[PDB]
């Protein structure tokens, strides 16, 4: 409706973008590979 | 092997839809909206995650995100 | 891209309800002359945190 | 000396895209480009 | 004791402006760069409620 003011469409955008998850195990995040010759991932 | 371990690491990885978009250009006037998504392939590189999967999330998730935060702001608006 | 009034400077109401009109000048105007206002609004750069931006910068 | 030097203070805006601020310990005593600041900065300098 | 009123308040109170000036002298170059541009067209706008 046009009576609506205005919106910051870019930071909202932005917000939505930054919000949005394509796959998440709940409460996990940046698992990594560091080097024994024994291979291993660390996770956050 | 390195490549499955390096794809089981994006799969227990979480990445987030800003991840993957480029500049985001909104049109104004309707209303509308426009995502630049990366080319797929540099898109695979450090990813994994298909077209088709991004096609679905984006749609529901992204459009219930969208729409939730701008009503959060238009009742901020109402007052 | 906007629509000031000529006589006083106060902002005139989005023609999209009714015709445009100031409150305080009281000046008429033609609406339709600038109808269809488009504005290509852009998201300033640096600001999505990437983990390919990297591959890009 | 700054009116004398190239910058113009106005009453309606007299301001564009290149042109930066001079500031006089809080004061907007006129706009030049950054060339033109620079010049009357080393020149000012060179006076005093 | 902290006090808060809008700048856009103060600035008109502060000469006999018309808010083409403010506008014009806030953002006035570069005609309708897209940020500066709706950023004052809001303020104007919340002002003016
Ligand atoms: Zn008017």
């Amino acid at each position: 409706p046009i009576n609506t003011e205005k919106l910051l469409m870019v930071s909202l955008v932005e917000k939505a973008c930054s919000e949005t998850v394509i796959h998440e195990i709940p409460g996990i995040t940046r698992c990594f590979s560091k080097p024994d010759t024994v291979p291993k991932v660390i996770t956050e | 092997s390195d490549k499955r371990a390096s794809a089981f690491c994006k799969e227990v990885n979480k990445l987030v839809l800003s991840e993957v978009v480029r500049q985001v250009r909104v049109t104004e006037k309707t209303y509308a909206i426009r995502l630049d998504l990366y080319s797929r392939d540099e898109y695979q590189d450090e990813y994994g995650v298909l077209q088709e999967e991004i096609e679905s999330t984006f749609s529901n998730r992204f459009l219930k995100i969208l729409n939730r935060i701008i009503k959060s702001y238009l009742a901020k608006s109402k007052q | 891209s906007l629509i000031f009034c000529s006589e006083c400077g106060n902002l005139l109401e989005s023609t999209t309800a009714q015709w445009t009109t100031c409150d305080q000048c009281q000046s008429v105007y033609p609406s339709e002359q600038f109808a269809n206002l488009v504005v290509e609004t852009k998201s300033s750069a640096s600001a999505f945190p990437s983990a390919l931006k990297l591959k890009h910068s | 000396l700054l009116l004398s030097l190239g910058v113009d203070p106005p009453s309606v805006v007299g301001h564009e895209s290149g042109w930066g601020c001079v500031q006089l310990d809080g004061k907007i005593v006129g706009w030049c480009t950054y060339k033109l600041a620079k010049h009357v900065a080393d020149v000012l300098r060179l006076m005093k | 004791n902290e006090y808060l009123i809008p700048s856009m308040m103060i600035l008109k109170a502060l000469l006999e402006t018309s808010d083409k000036e403010i506008f014009e002298g806030i953002v006035g170059k570069d005609l309708g760069n897209t940020f500066l541009t709706d950023r004052v067209e809001l303020m104007l706008r919340a002002y003016k409620s």
